[PDB]
């Protein structure tokens, strides 16, 4: 009687893109795969991933800086087995986890399924998949570095107002739907697009009362909903949430790709395709040690390179960073404290 | 032969000021808040009629956060017309108009058409840049000026028509 976590580990091991999977089976994998969540990595880890399932099984994969991969499975009965996994060209294990790697090339994936690209829903759905796959780190210099220049972070509060209620947001693996996102917009004191957060939230975080209301409207288990309230009550939660939406995180990656993105924009405008310019999907976690990690993804339509005309895909830009304790929701403090990595991949459809 | 003229338009101006909202109001006569920020460049198309002439407008909506300036500036050179937007409730956005015109000077075509637009003019209780101030400025530069509201639709259509007439005359 096989567990959720066990199931996913089997797939990842055999290969999520394995040609011997019956497609109806690829359905199943999505539902499992999207429970996967990036979380705070330890000092010699390149990436750490966690998934807590509704049958009470959990899974934890570590990837060392040397790219050695171990899984830890907890069955609902709370038995622990620790599995040592190998990634190779048949399973593509490392390609199929939310991890950034130091590759010499931007990683390319193939979307599995009839995930078209006609509208808002399909695009979100695409980003919903790609942001569980790997990405290739991109360096910046002083010109592209999203935190350098005369006004780093100027736009965050605006970015947060426009993002909340239009994002896919996850706090400790708990899905925060649009309604609850709106409450969160209010709770931070960002009622309108011109204001900053309330002096009170900046210093004491969200009131327990708002925090409690937000989690009641949200999805996931009662034990998980508990950590969300505890999470939002920190002053640092405000900092993680707003910083997550900074638009310029995307500059390193576009500096590499924008012409191909614009090309896709025009292709779509010329056909009356009602596609959003961009989509966001954020995952924020606080470990049982109180460590706060943010992973933010922006998905954006992009044309294949010249050799494959009229084909269209998504570029996903991933931004990861710890929010250290004591770092409060102010522009000035976000700048000299936060240290993001940027990574990107390109995903193409099965059309 | 399905349009008589084809003009490229560019919308530049600070982040927050309502560039996407203006474009959305012009293209679809809608205003909502269900959109996340513009990442890089956005693009829309609207055909208008002007003196019995069918004008296809290709409009590009840029991101105005400082770090985007460089990549964004590659879109200036093809443009027929450039609209500079500021927020009538945000003094800093108006001060920056001066920089945006330098970017135009630096990257636009030499005889590109300009228009200055002061958006959000429905926020009367919050307005901090006076019409006469902005209008005097646009004058010293010989640039046309309007205040608008993507929200109420105030002067949005005028804005683009004006720009289109301006270009039509040049050609
Ligand atoms: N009251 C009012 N608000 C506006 C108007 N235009 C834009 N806004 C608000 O300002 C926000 C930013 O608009 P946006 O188009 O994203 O600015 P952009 O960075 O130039 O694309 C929007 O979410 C709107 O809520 C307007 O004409 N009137
Ligand atoms: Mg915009």
């Amino acid at each position: 009687e096989m567990s959720c976590a066990e199931k996913l580990l089997k797939v990842l091991s055999f290969g999520l893109w394995n040609p011997t999977y019956s497609r109806s089976e690829r359905q199943s994998f999505q539902e499992l795969l999207t429970v996967l969540e990036p979380v705070y990595p330890l000092p010699n880890e390149l990436g750490r991933v966690s998934a807590r399932f509704s049958d009470g099984s959990s899974l934890r994969i570590s990837v060392t800086n040397s790219e050695s991969i171990e899984a830890e499975i907890r069955t609902p009965n709370n038995e622990k087995i620790t599995v040592l996994l190998e990634s190779n060209e048949q399973n593509r294990l490392l390609q199929s986890l939310p991890i950034d790697r130091h590759m010499p090339y931007i990683q390319v994936h193939r979307a599995l399924s009839e995930m078209d690209l006609t509208d808002t829903t399909s695009m979100r759905n695409l980003l919903g998949f790609t942001s569980k796959l790997s990405t290739t780190l991109i360096p910046h210099n002083a010109q592209t570095d999203p935190l350098s220049g005369p006004t780093p972070f100027s736009s965050i509060f605006m970015d947060t107002c426009r993002g909340l209620g239009n994002a896919k947001l996850s706090l400790n693996g708990v899905d925060i739907p649009a309604n609850a996102q709106m409450l969160l917009r209010d709770a931070l004191g960002l009622k309108d697009t011109h204001s900053s957060p309330t002096r009170n939230v900046i210093d004491h975080g969200i009131s327990r009362h708002d925090a409690e209301q937000i989690a009641r409207e949200s999805s996931g288990s009662d034990k998980q909903k508990a950590e969300v309230v505890e999470f939002l009550c920190h002053p640092e939660a405000a900092t993680a949430i707003c910083s997550a939406f900074y638009q310029s995180f995307n500059v390193p990656a576009l500096t590499l790709t924008h012409e191909r993105i614009s090309k896709a924009s025009e292709y779509n405008a010329e056909r009356s395709l009602d596609t959003p310019n961009a989509c966001i999907n954020i995952s924020i976690s606080q470990s049982s040690d109180g460590n706060i990690y943010v992973t933010s993804h922006t998905g954006v339509l992009i044309m294949a390179p010249e050799d494959r005309p009229n084909e269209m895909g998504m570029l996903t830009n991933r931004t990861s960073y710890e929010v250290p304790q004591g770092v409060k929701c102010i522009i000035d403090e976000m700048v000299r404290a936060l240290q993001p990595r940027y990574a990107a991949s390109e995903t193409y459809l099965q059309n | 032969p399905e349009y008589d003229y084809l003009f490229k338009l560019l919308l530049i101006g600070d982040s927050g000021v309502g560039k996407s909202c203006l474009l959305l109001r012009f293209a679809d006569d809608t205003y909502t808040e269900s959109y996340i920020s513009t990442i890089g460049v956005d693009f829309k198309i609207r055909t208008i009629e002007l003196d019995g002439k069918t004008i296809k407008l290709q409009i590009w909506d840029t991101a105005g956060q400082e770090r985007f300036r460089t990549i964004t500036s590659s879109y200036y050179r093809g443009a027929h017309g450039i609209i500079v937007v500021y927020d009538v409730t945000d003094q800093e956005s108006f001060n920056n108009v001066k920089q945006w015109l330098q970017e135009i000077d630096r990257y636009a075509s030499e005889n590109v058409n300009k228009l200055l637009v002061g958006n959000k003019c429905d926020l009367t209780t919050k307005k901090v840049v006076d019409y006469t101030t902005a209008k005097e400025f646009a004058d010293s530069l010989g640039i046309p000026f309007l205040e608008t509201s993507a929200k109420n639709a105030t002067n949005v259509e005028q804005s683009f028509m004006t720009m289109a007439a301006e270009i039509k005359k040049r050609m």
